[PDB]
């Protein structure tokens, strides 16, 4: 949950199938452009 | 002909260009040469508003960077502020042919901010970086420092100019991402020289180019523990005003893995004037290669050297990516064809690919020494005979040919003849392998049966070490040796842009490339009937491995069947082709990309007309 996801990113266990997939990153980045 | 000031007349006014890259004044790979060569035309176009931003290294600074003082008050204020805020920024000239201004950022002096900055990135793009990468953290620090510098430069400017930033890899994409995050008034361009997943997928995974639409890039990126790097590159490509790739094949690869079609393709160029400093150099180099093969093949010189052809392949020791296996199989097939048809041609192939060696073997040095001894003996006897002939001819008498040779001459020649006795066959490698059992080139040579036998019409020489002018047995650098060869075979499989085939073509040497490489696609697109110009494009994208080997064998056999006049005409046509790879022509795509970025970011002040006009019509 949020900060825990950042921790998992830091230790190298990313959820590339679920919440950490690039869909979230792209939908957040699309606000700046 | 077509120069920079042809049709792109643009209102540059007060605009500043920042050429952000991880590899300025710091030699790592191949884009270093790209930036170093492009700086001249970029500075001619932009004057003194051109800055290259890069990391600070002690070696590079002491070798090729001349530290100076900031030429503008805004730059001096920015440098002083950043240096007093806890950073370390240097300014100077890059001692290259253009002499451009360089801003160097020390990423080792800003570790204290990492724990903060790493958080901010997550509070902006939900991207995390594992602590143990040790190479992505440098990218994060470099990107935050670059964004800081750009923001401070815009803040300290009395009149705010239009800033164009150009980032060149995933190592510099964090700066672009943060520039778009903070909504700075900048125009961002992103250039990819090779997609990150491509080299991972080519090795191991099968049929990379036949499954570009069946790749779930998230899964392969995550499984290879490079998910954060992939997210960095894809985020940088996504939020950029203009996206670019260096080749068409890279354009398809990025469109299918980065999920964004490039707005433009900017190929890599080079300065051809230095290479041009072609038959005198070719003749001299061919004579020296003839001498080397005379030395190597001593005691087995039973073939005509006026009918021998010199092929070569060079580059990094990538067996599959550089297409050496296809070359070896085609060489075996061509050997069979040459033997069956009863030809007088001979083909000596060279494999200049660095490996892990220690020293030369005894046979190669022995052959070079034997050749030197024979040459010296022949010259001695020749000079003595010439003196005797002149003396006997000045008195008006025909030389008695049965007395021009005396006892010491016969002694020298008998020793020389005794020197050239050998029972074995010449080696296929000139060094001592440290992994002779596990070497793929030697394994394939043994498997296909090329042992430099007398009946073999194809001889093979594998020379691991780089060609150097100070080598004991090849006292010549790479360029002069290459100028004497007849053909260069580069059947590359994975190659975003081919520096070696392009360098070979600039020197005027006919070459074989593929449509799976950037140079091959470029030459295929810009030339009609490339084979008439000496460029043989191998259809490797729509063919199997065996079909590719058969086509390569056909190309080699058709090259071997030309007459001498046809070869001369082909090489002249190849020589008149170097201007297609110069930055004087290839630098216009960068100008167009910058114009697109300026018009997209600031549509009020600039407007772009999409003129994509930019050649060799012959035969076909």
């Amino acid at each position: 949950s949020s900060e825990e996801r950042k921790e998992r990113w830091e230790q190298g266990q990313a959820d590339y199938m679920g919440a950490d997939s690039f869909d979230n990153i792209k939908r957040k980045l699309d606000t700046y452009l | 002909p077509g120069l920079e000031d042809w049709e792109d007349e643009f209102d540059l006014e007060n605009a500043v260009l920042f050429e952000v890259a991880w590899e300025v004044a710091n030699k790592v790979g191949g884009i270093y040469t790209v930036l170093q060569t492009k700086a001249k035309v970029t500075g001619d176009e932009w004057g003194d508003n051109y800055f290259l931003v890069g990391p600070y290294t002690e070696q590079g600074v002491r070798t090729q960077v001349e530290l100076l003082e900031a030429p503008t008050p805004a730059l001096k204020r920015t440098l002083d502020s950043m240096n007093s805020k806890g950073c370390k920024v240097y300014f100077g000239r890059w001692l290259i042919e253009g002499g451009p201004l360089v801003v160097l950022l020390d990423v080792g002096a800003s570790a204290w901010a990492l724990e903060r900055w790493k958080g901010e990135l997550w509070d902006t793009c939900n991207i995390g970086v594992p602590w143990y990468d040790r190479e992505a953290n440098d990218a994060v620090l470099f990107g935050f420092l670059t964004t800081w510098f750009l923001g401070e430069f815009l803040a300290q400017s009395e009149e705010k100019p239009h800033v164009v930033a150009h980032f060149h890899e995933w190592l510099a994409g964090v700066g672009l991402c943060l520039c778009r995050a903070r909504r700075l008034p900048v125009a961002t361009i992103f250039t990819t020289h090779a997609t990150l997943l491509g080299r991972y997928l080519c090795a191991g995974a099968v049929d990379f180019y036949n499954n570009l639409e069946n790749f779930n890039v998230d899964k392969e990126a995550g499984e290879r523990q490079i998910y954060h790097r992939y997210c960095m590159e894809r985020a940088a490509a996504h939020c950029a005003h203009v996206f670019t790739t260096v080749s068409q094949i890279t354009a398809i690869e990025a469109q299918h893995l980065l999920k964004r079609k490039p707005d433009i393709v900017t190929p890599n160029g080079l300065n051809v004037k230095k290479f041009s400093a072609f038959q005198n150099l070719h003749a001299q180099s061919k004579a020296r290669i003839q001498e080397f093969v005379r030395g190597h093949f001593y005691g087995h010189l039973d073939f005509n050297l006026d009918k021998t052809l010199y092929f070569f392949i060079a580059g990094r020791y990538e067996f599959s990516n550089k297409g050496a296996d296809v070359f070896l199989e085609a060489l075996a097939r061509l050997n069979y064809l040459l033997r069956v048809n009863g030809s007088e041609q001979t083909v000596v192939a060279f494999f200049i690919m660095p490996a892990r060696t220690n020293n030369f073997n005894v046979e190669t040095l022995k052959g070079q020494a034997v050749r030197k001894q024979l040459w010296d003996t022949a010259n001695t006897v020749k000079e003595k005979f010439g003196r005797k002939l002149y003396e006997s001819l000045l008195v008006g008498s025909l030389p008695d040919m049965n007395k021009m040779l005396d006892k010491e001459d016969f002694t020298m020649m008998k020793r020389a003849i005794f020197a050239t006795q050998r029972q074995s066959f010449p080696p296929v490698c000139t060094h001592n392998m440290l992994d002779d059992s596990s070497d793929p080139i030697l394994t394939t040579i043994r498997r296909i049966g090329l042992f430099n036998s007398s009946a073999d019409r194809v001889k093979v020489i594998f020379h691991p070490e780089f060609l150097s002018s100070t080598s004991p047995l090849l006292p010549v650098d790479y360029e002069e040796f290459v100028r004497g060869c007849h053909l260069g075979v580069f059947p590359s499989y994975y190659e975003p842009w081919g520096y070696t085939p392009a360098e070979c073509t600039v020197m005027g040497i006919p070459s074989i490339s593929t449509n799976l490489s950037g140079f091959g696609c470029f030459m295929e697109e810009h030339i009609a009937d490339p084979s008439a110009y000496g460029i043989y494009i191998l259809d490797r994208r729509f063919r199997s491995l065996d079909d590719s080997c058969s086509q390569l064998t056909s190309f080699l056999y058709s090259f071997c069947q030309q007459s001498r006049r046809q070869r001369i005409i082909q090489r002249n046509r190849t020589e008149r082709l170097s201007d297609l790879l110069d930055w004087k022509y290839l630098g216009r795509y960068y100008m167009s990309a910058r114009h697109m970025a300026l018009s997209k970011a600031f549509p009020e002040h600039f407007t772009y007309e999409p003129n994509e006009a930019d050649p060799r019509p012959a035969s076909v």
